């Protein structure tokens, strides 16, 4: 039961889509931050529920 | 070392208060871009967007 | 000296112990169940890996 469950849970992470990676340049006044996405351009984007 | 050390404790309270203000303030983040006569603009603006050009 | 009865144990055997004995039959059944369930996750384990 532990083993079969894990092999399926890692598969579930693959199927659901990618991620990227930025660095916060500054904080803006709508509760969003100015990120520079390192391999592309900038995007201004909302905080998490843990952040 | 009495003449400065007694009263120094009192200043440390003052430094602590200077720490407390910046975070207290930073907790509150709101916009609006533009002014009140340009709040009318958006009611129109919704429409001009749904149209393609 | 002492204070015991033998009457009580014998009574407990006909009455109370028989109802525990139904329960031990169920743990037998559980025994059987977790053979089929073990085999099943083994089928699924293979299917996951594929």
């Amino acid at each position: 039961n532990d083993k079969v469950r894990f092999i399926k849970d890692e598969l579930r992470l693959l199927q659901e889509p990618g991620s990227y990676v930025g660095e916060v340049i500054k904080i803006v006044s709508d509760k969003k931050v100015l990120v520079k996405v390192q391999p592309e351009g900038k995007y201004i984007v909302d905080v998490a529920k843990d952040i | 070392a009495a003449p400065y050390a007694a009263k120094l404790k009192q200043t440390e309270n003052d430094l602590k208060d200077i720490e407390a203000r910046i975070k207290e303030k930073a907790g509150v983040k709101e916009s609006d871009t533009g002014l009140a006569p340009s709040h009318l603009w958006d009611i129109m603006g919704d429409r001009q967007r749904l149209g393609e050009e | 000296n002492n204070n015991s009865a033998l009457s009580n144990v014998n009574s407990d055997i006909y009455f109370k112990l028989k109802k525990l004995e139904k329960e031990y039959e169920l743990l037998t059944l559980q025994e059987d169940y977790i053979k089929d369930e073990q085999r099943h996750l083994k089928r699924e384990l293979k299917r996951a890996q594929e």
